[PDB]
Formats: C-alpha cells, structure tokens, sequence
C-alpha cells in the first residue's frame, strides 16, 4: 500500500516557509542560537518526515533508525536544495535562516555550496520539481534496500518500487505533455549522491545541544 | 518502440559485443615471474583493466551523438564514466555459481582471489553489486542503453552540459521504449530501477578512487594509465 495522499501529507507536516533571514557571521552568542534553532528544527523534522511516510513506522525499530542514518546527508540536501528555489543565491534552512558562499562554513556546508546551487537548486528551479515529486524522491531515498545491516531488506525494496510506480503515475497525469519528466525526475539522485558523499559526516549533528550517539539522538526522536 | 529507436538499440547491442573482451595478443602479452604470487594477482587485475578502461573508450567514441561535442566534453566525460562503465563489465562476467568473476582468462576470480592481490577492501561491494544487477535479469539491450546514459551524464566542468543532457534524453526514451515493449509487470518500475543503478554507480566509483588512494599506503604502485584517467593523485 503506498498513498500519494500520505507521501503529499508528509512533506507538507514540515513544509517550512516563514521568513528569509539572511544569517549573521558573529559570536553575538545569538547566531549560534538562530543556526542552534534552524539545526534542531530541521532535524526534527527529519524524523518527524519519516514518520509520516507509509509504513516506515511498521519497520523493525533497527531498521528505522539505519535507513535514517544512511540517508540523513542525502534527505536533508535534497530538502533544504528545494526550498532554496526562491532563495536568490543561496540555501534556506529550516528556521527560514538563509546561508551564502561567505555564510556557509558554519552550518556545516561550505565545499557543497556551489555544486548544491548548481546541480540541485538551478536543475529543481528550471524544471519547476513539486512538492510532491520531492516527497517521492526523498522517499525513494530513504527506502533504499541495499542500505547495510537492514533486516526488512525485501519489505524495503518492495516499498520503494511502490512509490517508483506513484511518481511514474502522478507525472505521466501532471504533465502528459513532458514525457521525460519521470526519468528527469530519477536523474537528480545521482547528484545527490555525489554531493552526499563529499560529506563525510552527518550534516548539523554538531551544532547540537550536547553529547549523544546518532544512534541514540534518532533511536529516541523516533519515538518521542 | 520506434523503427529509429530499434536502429539505435541494434547498433548499441553491436558495439557493446564488439568490444566486450580484449584481443587474444593484448592478454596473452600480459602473463609472462620476477616477484611472488601476490604481485602477481595484482598486476594481472591492474594490467587487464587496462585493456578494459581502453575496450570502454572504443564503445564510447562510437555512440551516436559523441561525435557532436567538444573535445574537452569528450575527455571530462570519458575520465568521468571509466570507472563506473567498467562495474557493468563485471557485472556481466559475474557467475552465481561460483560468485565470482569470469576474467578474460576463463580465470574465475573471487573474494580470495581479490584479497591476494591487495583488493580485499572493496571486493564485496562489487560482488554485492553483481548479484543487485543479475537479480534484475538485466539484457544486452538494457546494458547497453544504460552504459549510453551513464557516458552521457552531467558531469562537474562540463563546457556544453546541455547537450550532453539532451544527448542523454534520446538514450533514455529509447531504454523506456524498450523497457514498455519487453517487461509488462510494471514496466515504469522497472525503468526507475534501471535508472536508479546510476546513483549506486556514483558509489562504487568513489569507492574505486578510496581504494586506488589506499595503494599507496600499501606499496602498490597503480599503473601509469589508469592513475592518469582516474586523476588518483589529484
Ligand atoms: C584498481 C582497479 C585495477 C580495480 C578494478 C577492479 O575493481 C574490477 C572492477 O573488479 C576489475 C578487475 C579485473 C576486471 O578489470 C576485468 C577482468 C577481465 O578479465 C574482463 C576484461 C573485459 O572482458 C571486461 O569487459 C570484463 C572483465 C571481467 C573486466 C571487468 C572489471 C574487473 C572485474
């Protein structure tokens, strides 16, 4: 069972928009508190996100939280990459908190920068991507049965192929005039892979509060 | 399907054919000694691959549409495919049988066979990877189409991206075409999973360029040619 109500619904939960602060390079001890906020706020709706996606809370508890932290560099680039759309020249966060090519090292970033705007932002932006083909991308992203130490390995590949075949109805309906929006669509996953892997750590897991294993912080937002 | 589109297919499955293995005097000028059996292993892998590496230029400098781009395009895309081309090239050579790789030698090369040679570190991503592409009962068309796309993707410094991207968009229709004809059982599924090997290449590639980074800690030397096509020393 995949609904593309639910899939819509999830992305819409967290569906963030409210100012469009630019971020403020100083210790004024406050913008550790706006990059503080935007970090929590983007995390938690990271996990909240996933919840909301059909049947992820159904998987074994192990397996929620692998598929979080193996997709956590690429859900987040792909989010933060689409709402950066109106952004000018730069990347939005969670807090409506905006990062530019100067602002960027802080908040992790920085050498992801001018590929992100390039090869995600611009591509999204002239191809007018949607709300609801990003909530299944993302999706596809985080149902990915070859992730290691899954257990509901098939369970996980059979739901993939599920919103494989949703996004391949909902674009054939919204744009029978555009053929290859579908593959066009698919094509943005190598990008993202790319540019996850020049990560090498999970993005603002440090500009937490406190110490916590990533096994923890995820294993407990996933149940509060 | 369409009779232009078939054409293109034909020819591609033609030229994958063509150059699938290396000539009978290529191989056999390799085997010919001074050092112990584990350098040995390691220079027939590093050696072959070579021919392999030439064997995928052959395939790309004649696929429709290459001819359309600037020689710089064409080098940035060639070094940028190498690595990622040749995983197919295995895959194909894979054996569930043995779970091992059939070399040019009729050699069956497999986890022990890998680790010997000093490539222990990534040999089972790459039988993994094996087994991911023969579960999907992937043809000769289907490779083919998919090694197209894969030479034509957006790759970083890249002079005329656009008309790599709309070169890679007549490859795509074609494999879809295809895909809807042979496959009825989700045939849109299977086109998203085909597609979707094109994001699990950007992973083992990078992982090609850590482990050929790890020679040196050892004191593997990586042939002159490849560690130029594959920029190992940055
Ligand atoms: C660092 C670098 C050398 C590592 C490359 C390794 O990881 C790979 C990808 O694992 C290499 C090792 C040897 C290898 O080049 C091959 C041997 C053959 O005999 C044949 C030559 C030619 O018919 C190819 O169409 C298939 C095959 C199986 C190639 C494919 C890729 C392989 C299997």
């Amino acid at each position: 069972d995949m609904p593309l109500e639910r899939i819509i619904e999830a992305e819409k939960r967290v569906e963030c928009n409210d100012p469009l602060v630019a971020l403020v390079v100083n210790e004024n001890n406050t913008t550790v508190n706006n990059i503080c906020q935007a970090t929590h706020k983007q995390l938690f709706q990271l996990v909240q996100w996933a919840k909301l996606v059909p049947h992820f809370t159904s998987l074994p508890l192990t397996d929620q939280v692998q598929l979080l932290r193996a997709g956590w560099n690429e859900l987040l680039i792909a989010a933060f990459s689409h709402r950066s759309m109106q952004a000018q020249d730069a990347i939005v966060l969670a807090t409506g908190l905006t990062v530019n090519k100067s602002t960027a090292h802080a908040v992790g970033v920085g050498n992801i920068y001018d590929r992100v705007l390039s090869e995600l932002v611009n591509k999204m932006k002239e191809m007018k991507m949607d709300k609801t083909e990003l909530g299944c991308l993302r999706a596809i992203i985080l149902y990915n049965p070859d992730v290691r130490g899954i257990k509901s390995v098939q369970e996980v590949e059979m739901l993939r192929e599920k919103i494989y075949g949703v996004l391949e109805e909902y674009t054939r309906t919204t744009h029978p005039n555009e053929p290859g929006r579908f593959a066009k669509l698919l094509l943005r996953l190598p990008a993202l892979r790319s540019i996850g892997l020049k990560c090498l750590e999970h993005l603002f897991f440090f500009k937490l509060i406190g110490d916590v294993p990533i096994d923890t912080f995820l294993m407990e937002m996933l149940e509060g | 399907i369409s009779p232009e589109q078939e054409e293109l297919i034909h020819r591609l499955v033609y030229f994958q054919n063509e150059y699938e293995h290396p000539s009978e005097e290529d191989v056999k000028r390799i085997i010919n000694d001074g050092e112990d059996q584990c350098d040995v292993r390691f220079r027939h892998i590093t050696e072959i691959t070579i021919l392999t590496v030439q064997l995928i230029v052959e395939f790309a400098k004649r696929l429709p549409g290459f001819d359309k781009l600037l020689r710089e395009d064409q080098i940035a895309l060639l070094k940028a495919c190498s690595s990622e081309v040749m995983m197919f090239r295995m895959a194909r050579r894979y054996d569930v049988q043995t779970d091992s790789i059939l070399f040019v030698n009729n050699q069956p090369y497999s986890r022990d066979s890998y680790n010997l040679a000093g490539m222990g570190e990534t040999i089972e991503d790459l039988l993994h990877f094996c087994r991911t592409m023969y579960s999907m009962r992937v043809d000769n068309a289907e490779y083919a189409l998919l090694t197209a796309i894969v030479i034509f993707s957006e790759r970083p410094a890249l002079i005329e991206g656009w008309k790599v991207e709309k070169i890679q968009e007549i490859y795509l229709e074609a494999l879809r075409a295809y895909v809807d004809n042979r496959r009825k059982p989700k045939p849109g599924t299977i086109f998203a999973k085909l597609l979707s090997v094109l994001t699990e290449l950007r992973t083992l590639g990078n992982q090609n360029s850590e482990m050929c980074f790890s020679l040196k800690l050892k004191n593997k030397k990586l042939p002159p040619f490849l560690a130029e096509i594959w920029d190992v020393d940055l």
